[PDB]
């Protein structure tokens, strides 16, 4: 995915 | 460069469903990663799901219930929400992020009583 940075980043919020 | 507004919000019955929609205005939509959040008055502000331009993330508060999709010929991200319960009232509030920078919409309410 082209976004996947971005993915990650909001991955990081799942706390 | 975009601005964005939610929709489908409404009072919907404890199981049922609700699809919302978060539509963009502006240039260039398909490199923004979308996210959805939820806000109930008085309480924090939580990540629900988000794409890119396929894959997906879902909190585990929502997983197996909600499916996130996008139709960029739209200019359109779809929040669809099966099995509603009480407990997934709030406002429901679209945000575009294309690096570190963010952009966020108005909000929809989303109301689920049985």
């Amino acid at each position: 995915d082209p976004l996947q940075p971005e993915l990650d980043s909001f991955k990081e919020e799942l706390d | 460069q975009v601005q964005l507004v939610e929709s489908g919000g409404g009072l919907v019955q404890t199981g049922g469903s609700l699809r919302l929609s978060c539509e963009a205005s502006g240039s260039a939509f398909s490199s923004y990663a979308v996210n959805w959040y939820r806000q109930a008055p008085g309480k924090q502000r939580e990540p629900v799901a988000a794409i890119g331009s396929f894959n997906t993330v879902y909190s585990d508060s929502v997983k197996g219930r909600f499916t996130i999709s996008r139709d960029n010929a739209k200019n359109t991200v779809y929040l669809q929400m099966n099995s509603l319960k009480p407990e997934d009232t709030a406002v429901y509030i679209c945000n575009a992020r294309r690096g570190a920078t963010n952009t966020w919409g108005q909000g929809t309410q989303v109301t689920v009583s049985s």
